[PDB]
């Protein structure tokens, strides 16, 4: 089916009417999006199959129809975009400087912005419009309000 | 069966909704990969 690069709304029809689970990135002939998502499961575009290829339920990231693409980091400096997709409504660019998850492995760049669930897998830009990550796996603070990582996967 | 459908291109686009804090938080990541407010 469609091959265009750009962003994606991933929906099911399992439950009543067209439900959307999540979000996702086509960036040269693969799909991007978070494993609690699509729980590598299969997807349709058109009368096409995507098969997933690669995937980690502790990054929780994975790749359909070829390797992890998406190779941009956060520079820990400048602002960023999320790209959001919300369900049942327009992409809509948000801009916001990225806190820090703070892990006895390293540092991770966050982003502090609520939406629904069905949002994962939105993609996070640097200036350039390069993909530094996706939006969905995170926590909720004191507030009662969600923060997600910037969860980056690595190329080959 | 799940299927996707194109919701727009990725770009920046200058002059968008400049909004959102800049928290540090000390945060744990279980094997299951479920992040965790570490105290
Ligand atoms: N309150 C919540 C709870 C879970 C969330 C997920 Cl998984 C993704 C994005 C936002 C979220 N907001």
């Amino acid at each position: 089916g469609e091959t265009t690069d750009g962003v994606y709304r991933v929906m099911t029809r399992r439950l009543l009417g067209s439900t959307q689970v999540g979000v996702g990135v086509m960036q040269e002939g693969v799909f991007h999006t978070m494993w609690h998502v699509t729980k590598g499961a299969a997807l349709r575009s058109g009368e096409g199959r995507l098969d997933p290829y690669w995937g980690d339920v502790k990054q929780d990231l994975v790749s359909y129809c070829g390797p992890w693409k998406l190779d941009a980091a956060w520079d820990g400096l400048s602002e960023v975009q999320l790209l959001a997709v919300p369900p049942g409504e327009r992409a809509k660019n948000i801009q916001t400087l990225p806190g820090i998850f703070k892990t006895k492995d390293g540092d991770i760049g966050a982003v502090a912005l609520d939406y629904p669930a069905g949002t994962s897998g939105s993609p996070i830009l640097d200036k350039c419009g390069r993909v530094i990550g996706l939006y969905g796996n995170g926590v909720v603070i004191k507030n009662g309000s969600y923060v997600s990582a910037i969860t980056q996967g690595k190329r080959e | 069966d799940m299927y996707i459908e194109r919701a727009g291109d990725i770009t920046w686009e200058k002059d968008a909704e400049v909004t959102g804090n800049s928290p540090r938080l000390d945060v744990a990541l279980d094997e299951s990969g479920d992040f965790s407010l570490v105290e």
